[PDB]
RNA sequence: CGUGGAAGUCUGUUAGAGUUGGUGUCCUACAAUACCCUCUCGUGAUCUAUGUGUAGGGGUGAAAGGCCCAUCGAGUCCGGCA
RNA sequence: GUCGGGUGAGAACCCCGACGGCCUAAUGGAUAAGGGUUCCUCAGCACUGCUGAUCAGCUGAGGGUUAGCCGGUCCUAAGUCUCACCGCAACUCGACUGAGACGAAAUGGGAAACAGGUUAAUAUUCCUGUGCCAUCAUGCAGUGAAAGUUGACGCCCUGGGGUCGAUCACGCCGGGCAUCGCCCGGUCGAACCGUCCAACUCCGUGGAAGCCGUAAUGGCAGGAAGCGGACGAACGGCGGCAUAGGGAAACGUGAUUCAACCUGGGGCCCAUGAAAAGACGAGCAUGAUGUCCGUACCGAGAACCGACACAGGUGUCCAUGGCGGCGAAAGCCAAGGCCUGUCGGGAGCAACCAACGUUAGGGAAUUCGGCAAGUUAGUCCCGUACCUUCGGAAGAAGGGAUGCCUGCUCCGGAACGGAGCAGGUCGCAGUGACUCGGAAGCUCGGACUGUCUAGUAACAACAUAGGUGACCGCAAAUCCGCAAGGACUCGUACGGUCACUGAAUCCUGCCCAGUGCAGGUAUCUGAACACCUCGUACAAGAGGACGAAGGACCUGUCAACGGCGGGGGUCUUAAGGUAGCGUAGUACCUUGCCGCAUCAGUAGCGGCUUGCAUGAAUGGAUUAACCAGAGCUUCACUGUCCCAACGUUGGGCCCGGUGAACUGUACAUUCCAGUGCGGAGUCUGGAGACACCCAGGGGGAAGCAAAGACCCUAUGGAGCUUUACUGCAGGCUGUCGCUGAGGACUCUCACUCCGGGAGGAGGACACCGAUAGCCGGGCA
RNA sequence: CGAGUGGCUUGCUACCUCGAUGUCGGUUCCCUCCAUCCUGCCCGUGCAGAAGCGGGCAAGGGUGAGGUUGUUCGCCUAUUA
RNA sequence: ACGACCGUAUAGUACGAGAGGAACUACGGUUGGUGGCCACUGGUGUACCGGUUGUUCGAGAGAGCACGUGCCGGGUAGCCA
C-alpha cells in the first residue's frame, strides 16, 4: 500500500483541538497538552527565543 | 497419534509427541480411590473422573521419576 | 551505529515487558509469628501463567486465601502445614533445620523470611544435605552446593509440572504462545544476519562474525555480545 | 468395519488479508503508487476497529538500512544563519 | 436511455407517464469516526457543477434537532495526569512509592419503553394508549441483612429447547391472467403482568454382579434402570394486555427446517483466556421527584481523508428474500434504490489504437523463456506408479457415466432430504449457459505454515521447530537512567540472558602457532597515595622501597575468529583435508570428455572429475512433503509462429458546447556535398522550392522532460569499518574520604541488606564521593 | 623482402559532448558499397567428357529455415542456384 | 516487374577403353517477387435461421438477461488468402 493517497483515507482521528487557554487549535486531546502555549504542560506560557531571529 | 501433523516435522518431533501424548492419555490409577480414572486437566493438573480428586503432577505424566523419590525419603 | 537489541531491552518498553497484569500471584511463604501453629486446606489447583506450571489455592485456618507454589502430589482436600513444628510431609513448609537430611525440597529461601527464591521452576528441587547450628548445606538444581542459614524456610517435595521440557514445541506457533506469556522479545534475528550499524556481528558480503565471539567481561554494553567471558567453547577437549 | 473430528491441513474472488505474471491499461493519470485479468492466504506465528505505550544517534524492526504522517544510511519545525 | 407531456424567455440531461434498462454484502436499510448546517421551505443563477439547467450539496433569506426508562453521564481496562516525596545547577525535566483523579458514545460492565399516530424538517424525545425503573415522603408490614449468588468471560466439536424468516398443506380476503387453471399479495397485533419447563444439580424409593445411556465420550453396590420429589430456562409456549392499535378486506390453522435467544455433553493448553461499579440476597400502598449534555443531515464512484462533486482510502450490524447449487459461489429475479461511475449530435463509422470473438492446413517452427492465449474442469463409478519421515505421494495417471419423460424401490419421523431401479425418448453437444485442475518426468534451493524492501527485488534472503556453545544461585547474569531510580521479574537453572547453526536421517575429521576469551603464575614489568634518601629554613624537583588489575611467561579452549600447503622418499606458520560431495548458484581453462535426448542441444540429466579457488553447526551429505522460487524434457492445447483475414465494443474522423498544458534567442520551404571546436534548416558551392489547409506514422531538430547516477577533481558532506590519529563513556584494579574498637586476625557502633516486628545476616568491607593504572570503535 | 589501399577489428590520442547525443544483442523498415557467394558473359587449365580449379567484366535480382547460447561471433542439421 | 530453379525432348547421343556423360534449341512446371480479382476452394460473417442450459414474464405461445452473440449447429452479401 502506498504511503501517499491510499494511506490518507484512514485519517479520521481527532488530536489537535481548540485550546481552553490560548484559543489556538493546538490542544492535543489525547495528550491533553497545547503544542502552542503549553497548556497542560506548564503554568508559564510556552515561548522560545528561536521563534524569532537572534537579533530580535 | 501425531497423524494430525501429516507429513511435517520429521521423525523425532512427531515420534516423541505421539509417545508423550500416548502415556499422557493412558488410564491412570487415582491416588485417592484406585480406579484407572485420572485424566489431564491442563499443564501439570490431573483429576479422577470417579472421586473428583484434583491434583498436581508432571506436565504430561501424573507422576514423575523425581516425584516418586519424594515419598521414599 | 544504533543501540543493539540488548540495549533496547533495558528501557523496559511494552515489547520487552512481561504481561504482569495477566499474572496471578507472587507465590511467597506465608508469614507466621512463631510456634508453627498454622495449617490450611487445598481448595483448588490452578495454572500459573508466569511459570507454565500448576499452583495450589489454599485456604488457611485464620481465613486467609492464598495461591501456593505447589509441589508434586498435592490435591484438593489435602491439609498443608507451615511452621517450625510442621509435619514432615510433601507440601509442608518449615525451616531447613527441622527438615531431615536427604529429603528433596523446593522454593527455598535465600535469607530467612524472604518468601522463597531457589528451586521454583517445573520439576526441579534442591537437595538438603548437611545440618549444623550455623549452616545448612543445600544442593541447588544447577548442581551448586549452597551454604544457607538453617532458619531459611523451604517446602518439601519437587515442584509440580516436571518433564515439561521433554516434549518439543514442534512448531513456531507453540513457541509464539509461550513467549507471549513471558517478558521476552521473540523471534530472534541472528546478529550476523544484520547490518553493521545494528550489531557488532553485522555486515559482510556473507554471514559470519567480524571478530571472534568470546568477549571480555569488561566489554561495554553495545559491544558485549556473542560468548560472554567464556572459559572455553565447543565440545571437544 | 463403524464412531470420532484432529490439523500454523487441503479446495475455495464466503467475509477478509495479500500481491506472482501480463514487464497489459495509465504514465500533463481517475490516482504524487490508480485500473483490469491472472495469482497467494483464508482456524491462525490469522485478519480487523477503537483505545493505549515506545521519539530522533533515539524508537520500532521474523533484518529490507525496512518503518517512525507523500519526509529516513539518522524525521519534522524554527533557530545558530547572511 | 426512448416517445409523449409539464413548467419556463430559454429544456438532451428540472418534473410527470409510459416503454427500456442498471445495482443484490450492494448502487438497498441502520450506524461509528469524521464533516458541521451540508437537513426543510421559499426566492434565485453572478459563482460552483467536466456541456446545459428552469435543477442543485451552489447564492440569499427564513425554519428545523424536544427523552426518568437511546447514548453520555457512573465503573473499572491497557495506561495517563495531579499532589506529596526524592533527583537535578535548574525546570515546563526525571524513575519509584503513597494519595487523588483521568481513561470505553459503533464495540468492555450497566436500574428502567413498548405499540401506534403526527411534521416541509424531530421523534423509544412530541401526541394517544399501555408499561417499567430509581430515589424520596407518608402508611402498613419487617427486624431480618450478610454469608452467598451475580456482574464475569478462552479455543475446537456437538446435543437438546426454540422465535423470525423461508417453504409445504388447507381455508378466507384482494389482485393478475385468460385455450389451460395457474400465478402474486394479504390473512396483523408489542413492551409488560401472570403462568408453563427442558437441561444441569440434588433427595427418597428401588436393588442391577451386567445392565442403563449417548451423535460421541460414557454411568453404577462409593448404588445402575424404573418410580416419586426438591431446585430450576428462553428475546420461547400459553392467558391477559386488546369492544389497544393497525387493515380496503380477510382480520387462518397445521407442518417442516429452524438465525436470534435458552440450556447441556465432549475435546485442547510448555497458551489458562479482565476488572470495578452495580445487582440479587431483602415485602407492599399511595404520592413526589427524575435535573444537566448529545439528538438536524451525509456516512460516500458529490456531505469523511486524499488540494477536486478524485475509478484511491475509510470500522460496525442487516450472513435467513426467491430460483439455483455444496454454498454468504455464478447466473437470473424481488423488496428497496437508481438512469449522476453525469456532455452531446453525425459518418456501415476509413487508417491507426484499447478491450475482445472466430479463423483453413500446420502445431511452439515464435521467443532469453509457451511471455500471451489456450487446453482441463462440476459429480459418481472403476482404477492409480516411483518414492516415502508410512502421514503422504493422490484428484497421481488412465477409463466409464451424466439430459428429459413414465412408473417405482431403498434409508429416514420427515423434508419442497439422500441413494438407486425399470421402461420410454430428443440433440452435434445433458457439470448443454453458468460454475468448473491441464497432466507426467528429471535437476537446483529452502525442510514445512510463516516474514520482507509502504512506492521497480517475495527469492535461495529473514523467521521457525530442532542442534549447540557461553554467562549467572537472584544483593545473580544481561540491559536502561546524570541522578533519584528501572526492565527482565507476580520470574529463580525443567530459569533467562548472550550468541551460532537451522526440520528429520547419516554424520560432524585434524590444528591452540597468530588473534579472542578464560585460568594460573617462581621470576620479570606494572600508577597514584602513604613511606624512606637527596634537594629547598618550606616548596617545586630528582631517586628509592613496596607493588594492584594488566602485560611477559604457562595452561585450557575451534558447534571461538579462523586454517587444513610447498617440497621430497620434511619446510612456512599449529595442522596438511578424514566422511562425503565435485566442471557445482563454487571449475579459469570450458561448449572439459563419454553417454542419454534431438535432423541438429554453449542447454538439461547421468558418468568421469587431477577441485584455477569443494568439504563437515564459516556445518557436510542427503532427503519424503511443501513452493506465484531457478533450469530442462514429454503428452495435450493453441493465431506465439508460417501469414495474416473478417468481425464486435469504446475511441479515432465531422458538427454543438466546454476548454488546459508541455514548449518558444532569433530567423526558418528544404535536399546533396563541403566547411567549421572533429556530429550545420541558418556558413560555402550547387540542386530543389507557388501559398495555405486536413489526416498519418514518428526520419531529423545530436526533439521535449532532469545544473550526469558513471569517471575524475574539491586541502566538499555523510553512513559504515578497523591492531588509522586523538579522545570520551563503560568495566576491572590500587589509593583517600565515609571509617569505628581490640602482614595476618578478632570485634561492633557507623554503613548495607533480610525481617511486620522482635530480631537476623553482613560490617568498617560493600555502597557512594575522589583519584590513579589497565582494557575500551560502545561512542565522538 | 619491398610498395600500398581501406577505415570492418584492436590499440593510441583526448579535439567534441559531463545544465545527459539512452547500452549490447535481437527485431522491424528503408537506402547504399564491392574486395562477387549465386545468377549472365568471358579467359586459363595439371581443359576428353561430367565434375572442378584459378582468373576477368559485372551490384539487376537473390543470398532462405532451424538446434545450443542473451550473445555479436561461432559450432551443428537438413534443405539451396 | 520481374529474378531463379526443376523436369521432358535433344540423349543414354557428342566425349570416353570403360565407368561416366554434356550442349544449342523447343517445351512443361515450381519457387521468390509484383499487380489485380472473388466464378471456384477456404476464413469471417455479435445480418439471418435452428437446437438448447439457468432464470424472469403464472403455464402455453412469445420474449429479456447470462458483456457487449449464454452456449452449440448452419451460414447470405461483402471483405478477404
Ligand atoms: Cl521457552
Ligand atoms: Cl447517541
Ligand atoms: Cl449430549
Ligand atoms: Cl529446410
Ligand atoms: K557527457
Ligand atoms: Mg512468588
Ligand atoms: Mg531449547
Ligand atoms: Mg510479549
Ligand atoms: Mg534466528
Ligand atoms: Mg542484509
Ligand atoms: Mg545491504
Ligand atoms: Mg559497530
Ligand atoms: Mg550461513
Ligand atoms: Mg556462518
Ligand atoms: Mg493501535
Ligand atoms: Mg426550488
Ligand atoms: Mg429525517
Ligand atoms: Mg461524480
Ligand atoms: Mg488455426
Ligand atoms: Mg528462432
Ligand atoms: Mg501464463
Ligand atoms: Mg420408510
Ligand atoms: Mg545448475
Ligand atoms: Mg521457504
Ligand atoms: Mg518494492
Ligand atoms: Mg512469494
Ligand atoms: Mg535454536
Ligand atoms: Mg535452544
Ligand atoms: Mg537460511
Ligand atoms: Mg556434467
Ligand atoms: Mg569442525
Ligand atoms: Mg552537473
Ligand atoms: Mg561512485
Ligand atoms: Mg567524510
Ligand atoms: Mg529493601
Ligand atoms: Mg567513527
Ligand atoms: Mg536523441
Ligand atoms: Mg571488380
Ligand atoms: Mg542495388
Ligand atoms: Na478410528
Ligand atoms: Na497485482
Ligand atoms: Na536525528
Ligand atoms: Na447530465
Ligand atoms: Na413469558
Ligand atoms: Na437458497
Ligand atoms: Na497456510
Ligand atoms: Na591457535
Ligand atoms: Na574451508
Ligand atoms: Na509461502
Ligand atoms: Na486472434
Ligand atoms: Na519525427
Ligand atoms: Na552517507
Ligand atoms: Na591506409
Ligand atoms: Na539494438
Ligand atoms: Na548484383
Ligand atoms: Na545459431
Ligand atoms: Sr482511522
Ligand atoms: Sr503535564
Ligand atoms: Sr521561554
Ligand atoms: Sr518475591
Ligand atoms: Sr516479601
Ligand atoms: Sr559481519
Ligand atoms: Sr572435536
Ligand atoms: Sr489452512
Ligand atoms: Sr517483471
Ligand atoms: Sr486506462
Ligand atoms: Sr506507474
Ligand atoms: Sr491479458
Ligand atoms: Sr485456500
Ligand atoms: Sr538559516
Ligand atoms: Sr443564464
Ligand atoms: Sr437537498
Ligand atoms: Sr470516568
Ligand atoms: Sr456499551
Ligand atoms: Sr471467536
Ligand atoms: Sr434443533
Ligand atoms: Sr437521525
Ligand atoms: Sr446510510
Ligand atoms: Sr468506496
Ligand atoms: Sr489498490
Ligand atoms: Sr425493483
Ligand atoms: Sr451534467
Ligand atoms: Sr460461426
Ligand atoms: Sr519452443
Ligand atoms: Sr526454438
Ligand atoms: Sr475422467
Ligand atoms: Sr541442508
Ligand atoms: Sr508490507
Ligand atoms: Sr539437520
Ligand atoms: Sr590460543
Ligand atoms: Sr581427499
Ligand atoms: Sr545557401
Ligand atoms: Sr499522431
Ligand atoms: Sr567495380
Ligand atoms: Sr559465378
Ligand atoms: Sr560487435
Ligand atoms: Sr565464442
Ligand atoms: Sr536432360
Ligand atoms: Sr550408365
Ligand atoms: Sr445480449
Amino acid at each position: 500500500t502506498g504511503a501517499g493517497t491510499p494511506s490518507q483515507g484512514k485519517k479520521n482521528t481527532t488530536t489537535h483541538t481548540k485550546c481552553r487557554r490560548c484559543g489556538e487549535k493546538s490542544y492535543h486531546t489525547k495528550k491533553k497538552v497545547c503544542s502552542s502555549c503549553g497548556f497542560g504542560k506548564s503554568a508559564k506560557r510556552r515561548d522560545y527565543e528561536w521563534q524569532s531571529k537572534a537579533g530580535e | 497419534s501425531s497423524g494430525r501433523f501429516g507429513a511435517r516435522y520429521g521423525r523425532v518431533s512427531r515420534r516423541r509427541v505421539a509417545e508423550i501424548e500416548s502415556e499422557m492419555n493412558e488410564d491412570h490409577a487415582c491416588p485417592n480411590c484406585g480406579e484407572d480414572r485420572v485424566d489431564r486437566q491442563g499443564t501439570g493438573i490431573w483429576q479422577c473422573s470417579y472421586c473428583d480428586y484434583k491434583f498436581t503432577g508432571g506436565s504430561y505424566k501424573p507422576e514423575t521419576p523425581g516425584g516418586k523419590t519424594v515419598r521414599r525419603s | 551505529g544504533r543501540r543493539i537489541q540488548g540495549q533496547r531491552r533495558g528501557r523496559g518498553t511494552s515489547t520487552f515487558r512481561a504481561p504482569s497484569h495477566r499474572y496471578k500471584a507472587d507465590l511467597e511463604h506465608r508469614k507466621v509469628e512463631d510456634g508453627d501453629v498454622i495449617a490450611g486446606t487445598v481448595v483448588d489447583i490452578e495454572h500459573d501463567p508466569a511459570r507454565s506450571a500448576p499452583v495450589a489455592a489454599v485456604e488457611f485456618e485464620d481465613g486467609d486465601r492464598r495461591l501456593i507454589l505447589a509441589p508434586e502430589g498435592v490435591g484438593v482436600g489435602d491439609e498443608l502445614q507451615v511452621g517450625v513444628s510442621a509435619e514432615i510431609a510433601p507440601g509442608n513448609t518449615l525451616p531447613l533445620a527441622e527438615i531431615p537430611e536427604g529429603v528433596p525440597v523446593c522454593n527455598v529461601e535465600s535469607s530467612p523470611g524472604d518468601g522463597g527464591k531457589f528451586a521454583r521452576a517445573s520439576g526441579v528441587n534442591a537437595q538438603l544435605l548437611t545440618h549444623d547450628r550455623n549452616v545448612a548445606v543445600v544442593k541447588l538444581p544447577s548442581g551448586e552446593m549452597k551454604r544457607l542459614d538453617p532458619q531459611c524456610r523451604a517446602t518439601i517435595g519437587v515442584v509440580a509440572g516436571g518433564g515439561r521440557t521433554d516434549k518439543p514445541f514442534v512448531k513456531a506457533g507453540n513457541k509464539h504462545h509461550k513467549m507471549k506469556a513471558r517478558g521476552t522479545k521473540w523471534p530472534n534475528v541472528r546478529g550476523v544476519a544484520m547490518n553493521a550499524v545494528d550489531h557488532p556481528f553485522g555486515g559482510g558480503g556473507r554471514q559470519h562474525p567480524g571478530k571472534p565471539k568470546s568477549i571480555s567481561r569488561n566489554a561495554p554494553p553495545g559491544r558485549k555480545v556473542g560468548d560472554i567471558a567464556s572459559k572455553r567453547t565447543g565440545r571437544g577437549g
